[PDB]
């Protein structure tokens, strides 16, 4: 009765909506059916413009009208693609105000809401039924049921004598769809005073599955509903749309999510003669000086290139950076910026961490009594960067639990039957203090550093930041900080965080330069000289150097060269990059070792 | 055979479309182009004369716009012809060098086109002989060799597929089909197949087979 | 070289519009040029323009008609195939004959786009209805083209009553795929 | 000379007759870079000339120096020059060094008139007319709106007699009346767009787009010269009623264009922001509630609570707001507003809808255009800034085309940003009590604000000035006193002073409120600059705005206070 009229109304929107000379939804449908994507994304501002009455119904009773807009889409799709196809999914976009995760309460039950959060977990896909074929136990009578996944359905209780519940499902004739579960945590800043962050369970269907990964900020449009698991119901959100700032699909598979128009911008930016300067200036615009550390951070974000030799050996392609220095140097602020610019990043404190917190931990499911594996900081940061602050407060065991994941980029587990070798391809950016809090020049370098040579050799570049009291520099820093406190270039000398992050993603998924012979000869000669320099320094002092120079440093120089080449989308690394890489190595690691 | 300016424009457009879609370099319509250029000059002089001297505003606008249209058509036609000459320079040189061949460039090209062909060939040969060919032995020193592993002279794609519209005569080759409609019969020797080309229909045919019909104006490429 | 790579072997949409704009159309002059200066053209006929009378049907080239309409000195008379009823009939014909294309003119899409853009007050039917009908017809013909593309082969192929803009859209794919098929077949022998 | 209301057709025919030949361009239009009324009038004229195929050139122009430069750089093939939005007050013949003899083409003794190569047409709404242009010159042709005939007879008589010349007494009294006429201040009496629309109606080319542009031009004067808008409103209402189709029973279609006269409100961008933000960022609401302090916010929250609108609902954007409250807004507002003194928010305005798109009102369209003009994007830096503003002119001009809607949305966003910045700056000004209340005028000088780069544009400075004029100056039952606002820019170490006329309490019809208030700052500023070695720049079209050096402001203001002519 009314259902047919509602279906007719939503069908006329898809067939009559033109903003100029193009039918936006009719053409979107045809283009989607051609690539086998049975869905239509509709913007709710367009529906409020066609007929406000249709929006009033879709917002007053969402779980009753949404199922009738899907069938209208399916009918129009059949009319457009078939010359005389499952039920089509409807994905919604809205610009309504976002309700804070913790402000959702009884006043929003069964209503369309928009909210943001952080995805902390994702489930293994399940299978939900969409068309059952049933039969009767006694008289063997065949029937079918059709189900929409919008709850306010079960097998018939009485046959069509036959006892109660006479119907058994015939599986080889039924059809199913995909279902996923997500946990959404509220943003750290939104949380009220003295409160732990709160979770919320979410479910997505069909083409909204496998769209997010744990640890990524997302925006959700859905229905705040309830399901019975006494007179209380556990709330949850039925997703109707997902929007994210991270192209997770490009990151897991190939290069994707870059439009040709967007791609053209990246090539134009790469063609800039002084992209290195722009990127260096774009990191921490509010921190004065420390240019070398900012260049090192650019190289770390860019990364090197990984090689798999024919015999099977793999060569690490990531760069690890350590910041040792005195208080007030802005190491923690640099780490907090790097966590915010990188596409994937985790900020962790060495004190509030553990060996299982990093890597992976073995957990027991209370229901199935079965042990399973949950990823830690280094798994949650896979393919990105881990910012381990307070690296000196970490316990010896928890620090030792990081060697293999830092070098081999794998997390071997052998616990509770579970036996595996996970993958953790992450870059470590660590900040630490010397033993006495300040780097005391009076005592030998072996007295100011408690890190063992094994852990230190795993860092590509080591920065020993010393705070020297110079009146000119002090006045400059005072002026800069006061300007910050009392007080937008965007004129080719700096790019916002979003653009820089997208450019990092593009470069990582598009380029992997290789060394030319001249660079190889140059780097090889430099390694021989540096090793001789360590030996002359060692012969002079009975004490064995605390900062080592092993083959890992040669590989680190190669990685820095490759990252500098990749920064400009150059398929080959030339001497103009080798010189910069050698300069950075001398400015950080040989500088630390010389003292 | 001159008929009227309208007919001359119609043949110009026919030639333009055929040249754009054809794989080979068609013969140059000397008389038509001569008439068209002379008419262009005369019409330009007439427009200038009239302009030198408000109801007369619109006619002048129309004449100038028509002159622009005609100039554009001729420009595109000549540019396409020059590009084709660039692609098939060695092939045309081979035609001229052979004496048994019927076609001669003085008939297949205009004076400007022949001048362009000779000058550009000389320029490119100078460049390549300086850069590369002067180092190779005497054997590999020819820019037009056909006895090597790969033939260096590019010939037109004879069997290229081209959309055609069968518009009939403005006839011995014409006949009727089972349904009674007029039609043409052609044979594809590669497949030994005979294909009917009924009038008023659109086909995607090989160029070689319908080449004679195109030359006689029985079909026109779209 | 002399010719860009995107204009080689095919025409651009502007070239198709240029070709379409030389066909005659019917206009109602708002001025009386007939005498009881003078047009002097060389690409078309000028007798019709020299003989115009207010509110009297006459035929001129499409581009001249558009130029006159820009001055509010003529009202273009839309073709007979571009009425609501005729488009309904063509849609029905397409629906009942899954294996053939309707007998629309070879310039229906281009002329529809030009007249909708330029002469919006010269139609006797609401413009939105005509736009919807043309969209429907385009979708049906697109379905038919998609179905018919499954019969590409090393021999000829026939696409009757397919318009100029659609053929221009499909020319690269069809020609290149059939050329590759022919190359494979010929290599076979 | 001057062209009466009925002579606009004659002037247009002259322009067509002379500067219309498909061989070359012979028309040039100069436009005030920062005047919306002139922008709309020039758009109307551009469409009108495009219809008749007249080749032209449009040159945006900031200040008189640029005008002189461009006129000097004009070619000799230009037959007609159009000036829109300026030129009436200055002496064009003297200023541009125009010698009538040099510009003469042919002279006929029998006719008694001379023909000139060039003609200059003045489309200006400012007053008073410069009697030299109106009555003495012939190359200058001024588009009058009846003032010369209504209220300039005695001045005409005096000027003609003075040119025609015991006699010392008559000469003295005539120069005295002329000086009395020149002593009065400057004001705007009409809208240029209305004049161009009258021309179009005279020649019969009025349509819906032209009416939209006319409405935009006329409504651009609502904020300042409300008394002109109130006078021109009935004609716009009649035109909208005449052009609109009688029957509206037809349903919306993707092409339907609607132009209604619905209840509008004195709220800032009501239809593109929340109901809360419209009240919060409104000049009138802030004036009548003092939102710049906490008590004002408490009072606004009390008002919303009384009206029955939840705070969460009010802060929701316009499109997605609960529709029951949206429908009832007219009823809820009418009973509730009178209690809080915000009753005059109720108004009737123009709303235009394009099928299946959001409906936008004239006031919000004007706000978007102005915002695009303002923030759309030694002498060298000044020239660069003026070039940037000339660039912004074209963004604002593009925003007038229905094919460019992204530009309009971008303008609305920028307008919201600018209003937020103006609110913050006004809060900083009022909290610190930076306004000095002297006996002749009020003064306010900004020296260390946080967003001082914004106020280099005269338009943004006038926006802030209007905000201040409404709040705690229009109200408080204080005597009407003109205000001076100045701002500094370290990049050039100079001030941008701007005198502002006082305004009567809004929506208070009275005999004294009926009388208009003039702006005398031009005369006093010029007198002081001439007397003192000021180094002042008086090149801006609005004579009330000048530029001063960092170290001259104190002497300038001392002399201003001592002048007594304010
Ligand atoms: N250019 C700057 N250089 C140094 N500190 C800065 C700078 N700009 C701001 N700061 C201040 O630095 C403080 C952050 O501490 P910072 O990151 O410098 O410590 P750290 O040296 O890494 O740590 P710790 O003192 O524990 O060794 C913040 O208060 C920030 O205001
Ligand atoms: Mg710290
Ligand atoms: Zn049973």
């Amino acid at each position: 009765d009314d259902n047919t009229e509602i279906i007719k109304s939503f069908k006329n929107f898809i067939l009559e909506f033109r903003l100029d000379s193009q039918f936006i939804y009719r053409d979107q449908l045809r283009n989607n059916i051609l690539v086998k994507n049975y869905s239509l994304t509709v913007n709710m501002e367009h529906l409020i413009g066609y007929n406000e009455d249709i929006y009033k119904k879709l917002s007053d009773e969402p779980s009753d009208i949404i199922p009738l807009f899907e069938t209208a889409i399916t009918q129009v799709a059949k009319r457009i693609s078939i010359l005389s196809l499952p039920t089509f999914q409807l994905i919604l976009n809205s610009n309504a105000n976002q309700i804070p995760l913790r402000d959702l309460d009884s006043e929003h039950v069964s209503k369309i809401v928009r909210l943001s959060g952080i995805i902390i977990s994702t489930s293994v896909l399940s299978s939900r039924a969409t068309y059952l074929s049933i039969m009767c136990r006694n008289c063997r009578h065949t029937t079918s049921i059709t189900i929409n996944n919008f709850n306010s359905v079960s097998l018939p209780r009485s046959c069509l004598n036959c006892g109660p519940d006479p119907y058994i499902i015939i599986h080889e004739s039924s059809k199913f769809i995909d279902q996923q579960f997500l946990k959404l945590q509220e943003i750290p800043e939104l949380v009220p005073v003295g409160e732990m962050p709160r979770n919320l369970t979410m479910t997505c269907d069909r083409y909204l599955t496998n769209k997010v990964i744990p640890g990524t900020r997302v925006t959700i449009v859905g229905i705040y509903s309830i399901y019975n698991s006494v007179a209380i119901r556990t709330p949850y959100i039925k997703i109707l749309g997902i929007q994210s700032d991270v192209e997770t699909s490009s990151i897991w598979n190939s290069v994707t999510m870059f439009t040709e128009e967007e791609e053209e911008e990246f090539l134009q930016l790469s063609r800039n003669p002084k992209l290195y300067e722009i990127l260096t200036n774009s990191i921490a615009p509010s921190i004065f000086g420390n240019e070398d550390i900012k260049k090192a951070i650019v190289c770390l974000l860019m990364g090197g290139s990984k090689k798999i030799l024919p015999d099977g050996m793999r060569l690490r392609g990531d760069i690890n950076v350590l910041l040792l220095g005195d208080p007030g140097t802005a190491k923690s602020q640099l780490l907090k910026f790097v966590e915010k610019v990188s596409p994937i990043a985790v900020y962790t404190s060495g004190k509030g961490s553990s060996a299982a917190g990093l890597t992976a931990s073995v957990q027991r499911d209370p229901m199935t009594r079965e042990f399973y594996l949950e990823g830690g900081a280094m798994v949650l940061a896979d393919g990105g960067v881990v910012c381990i602050d307070e690296f000196d407060k970490m316990r010896d065991e928890d620090r030792v639990a990081i060697h293999e994941a830092m070098e081999q980029q794998t997390i071997s587990i052998a616990k509770a039957g579970i036996t595996t070798v996970l993958n953790s391809r992450t870059s470590v950016l660590a900040a630490a203090n010397p033993i006495y809090g300040r780097y005391d020049d009076l005592k030998s370098p072996g007295d100011n550093i408690d890190f063992q040579t094994t852990i230190l050799s795993r860092f590509d570049m080591i920065f020993i930041v010393k705070d020297d009291h110079n009146e000119e520099r002090d006045i400059s820093i005072a002026n800069h900080v006061i300007n910050i406190h009392t007080g937008q270039e965007e004129n080719g000398s700096e790019i916002s965080i979003e653009k820089m992050k997208r450019y990092i993603t593009y470069c990582r998924l598009k380029c992997a330069p290789r060394l030319s012979p001249q660079a190889a000869e140059k780097l090889s000669s430099n390694f021989v000289t540096i090793r001789k320099q360590l030996l002359i320094n060692e012969l002079e002092s009975t004490e064995r150097s605390s900062i080592p120079i092993t083959i890992r440093q040669l590989e680190a120089i190669i990685r820095i060269t490759e990252s500098l080449a990749k920064l400009e989308l150059s398929p080959i690394a030339q001497e103009r990059h080798v010189d910069e890489a050698i300069r950075l190595f001398q400015a950080s690691t040989m500088d630390a070792a010389s003292q | 055979i001159y008929v009227s300016p309208q007919q001359d424009f119609s043949d110009l457009m026919k030639s333009w479309k055929n040249e754009r879609c054809s794989p080979e370099l068609l013969p140059y319509p000397h008389q038509l182009m001569k008439r068209l250029l002379n008419r262009i000059s005369m019409q330009s002089q007439l427009i200038e004369n009239i302009s030198m001297g408000n109801e007369s505003k619109l006619p002048l606008l129309c004449m100038e716009t028509e002159l622009e249209r005609l100039k554009f058509v001729i420009r595109s036609y000549i540019r396409c012809r020059l590009s084709k000459i660039d692609k098939f320079s060695l092939y045309l040189r081979q035609l001229n060098e052979d004496e048994n061949s019927l076609i001669s460039l003085t008939d297949l090209l205009s004076k400007d086109e022949i001048k362009y062909h000779d000058t550009h060939s000389l320029i490119w040969l100078k460049l390549v002989n300086d850069s590369i060919l002067k180092y190779m032995p005497e054997e590999l020193q020819a820019i037009n060799d056909t006895e090597g592993s790969v033939n260096m002279i590019d010939e037109p794609d004879w069997n290229k597929f081209v959309f055609i519209h069968v518009n009939g005569p403005p006839d011995p080759l014409l006949q009727e089909n089972e349904f009674g409609k007029p039609c043409y019969t052609v044979t594809i020797p590669d497949l030994k197949e005979e294909v009917e080309l009924t009038i008023g229909s659109i086909y995607v045919m090989r160029y070689e087979v319908i080449r004679d019909l195109l030359r006689d104006d029985k079909v026109a490429l779209i | 070289m002399s010719l860009p790579a995107h204009l080689q072997q095919t025409f651009s949409p502007e070239e198709i519009q240029f070709i379409v704009e030389n066909e005659p159309i019917k206009i109602f002059p708002r001025i009386t040029t007939r005498q009881k200066t003078r047009w002097q053209l060389i690409t078309t006929d000028d007798k019709a323009l020299n003989n115009m009378v207010a509110m009297r049907s006459t035929e001129v080239v499409l581009w001249i008609a558009l130029l006159l309409k820009q001055q509010s000195k003529c009202s273009i008379v839309a073709p007979q195939w571009l009425t609501t009823k005729e488009l309904d009939r063509k849609i029905q014909y397409e629906k009942t004959h899954p294996d053939r294309f309707s007998e629309l003119p070879w310039n229906w899409l281009v002329l529809a786009r030009i007249l909708f853009n330029k002469a919006k007050d010269d139609f006797h039917d609401p413009i939105h209805e005509l736009r919807g009908k043309i969209q429907d017809l385009r979708e049906i013909r697109q379905i038919k083209v998609l179905k018919g593309l499954k019969y590409l082969n090393e021999s000829h192929l026939q696409l009757d009553n397919l318009s100029l803009l659609e053929i221009n859209e499909l020319r690269p794919f069809i020609t290149e795929i059939m050329d590759k098929l022919r190359e494979i077949h010929t290599a076979s022998l | 000379m001057y062209y009466g209301i009925s002579q606009f057709s004659e002037a247009y025919n002259k322009i067509l007759r002379n500067s219309s030949s498909h061989s070359s361009c012979q028309l040039v239009i100069f436009v005030s870079c920062l005047n919306i009324d002139a922008l709309c009038a020039t758009k109307m004229l551009s469409l009108l000339f495009k219809k008749q195929l007249v080749q032209s050139q449009i040159v945006p122009i900031f200040g008189y120096s640029e005008l002189r430069r461009h006129y000097s750089q004009l070619d000799d093939n230009i037959n007609s020059l159009l000036l829109v939005g300026f030129g009436g007050v200055i002496d064009l013949e003297a200023f541009l060094e125009i010698d009538p003899q040099e510009y003469v083409i042919d002279t006929d003794e029998k006719s008694g008139e001379q023909s000139f190569r060039r003609d200059i047409y003045v489309l200006d709404a400012h007053r008073p007319w410069n009697l030299d242009n109106i009555f003495g010159s012939q190359i200058i042709q001024c588009f009058d709106d009846g003032t010369v005939d209504d209220t300039l007879g005695e001045q005409k008589e005096a000027y003609y007699k003075l040119l025609e010349l015991q006699r010392k007494k008559q000469i003295h009294e005539y120069e005295g009346v002329l000086e009395e006429y020149y002593s009065q201040g400057t004001t705007v009496v009409n809208s240029i767009s209305a004049q161009i629309y009258s021309l179009l109606s005279a020649i019969g080319e009025t349509n819906l787009s032209n009416l939209w542009l006319n409405i935009l031009g006329t409504t651009s004067l609502d904020i300042a010269y409300a008394q002109v808008y109130n006078r021109l409103y009935p004609l716009l209402q009649d035109e909208v009623k005449r052009l609109t189709p009688s029957s509206r029973n037809s349903v919306k279609t993707p092409d339907t264009l609607t132009l209604n006269i619905q209840p509008d409100y004195y709220l800032f961008l009501l239809r593109h922001s929340s109901l809360y933000d419209s009240f919060y960022y409104s000049n009138y609401v802030n004036a009548k509630l003092s939102l710049w302090n906490e008590n004002g916010k408490k009072r606004l929250h009390k008002m919303f609570a009384r009206m029955g609108i939840p705070l969460s609902t009010a802060q929701e954007t316009w499109l997605y707001m609960d529709h029951s409250i949206k429908r009832e807004l007219g009823i809820i507002f009418d009973k509730n507003l009178d209690r809080y003194g915000l009753q005059d928010i109720i108004r009737d305005g123009f709303v235009r809808t394009l099928g299946y798109r959001g409906s936008i009102s004239a006031s919000e369209f004007v706000e978007a255009l102005t915002a695009l003009l303002e923030v759309g994007n030694s002498a060298q830096k000044l020239t660069n800034l003026r070039k940037r503003w000339v660039s912004n002119f074209w963004l604002s001009w593009d925003a007038l085309d229905d094919r460019k809607v992204e530009l309009l949305n971008r303008g609305i966003q920028l307008a919201q940003d600018l209003q937020r910045a103006i609110f913050n700056t006004g809060v900083a000004i009022l909290e610190k009590k930076l306004i000095k209340h002297l006996r002749i005028y009020r003064l306010c000088v900004l020296q260390d604000g946080p967003d001082l780069d914004l106020y280099r544009n005269p338009l943004t400075l006038l926006r802030l000035g209007n905000w201040l004029i409404e709040c705690c100056a229009e109200s408080e039952d204080k005597q009407l006193l003109p205000m001076v606002l100045a701002s500094i820019d370290e990049n050039t170490d100079t001030y941008l002073v701007a005198g502002l006329t006082p305004r009567y309490p809004r929506g208070l019809d009275t005999i004294h409120t009926k009388k208009p208030i003039l702006n005398n700052f031009s005369m006093a500023f010029q007198q002081i600059t001439a007397e003192t070695d000021a180094k002042v720049r008086i090149d801006n079209f609005e004579s009330s705005i000048i530029e001063i050096r960092r170290e001259d402001l104190s002497p300038f203001l001392e002399k201003l206070t001592l002048s007594g002519l304010l």
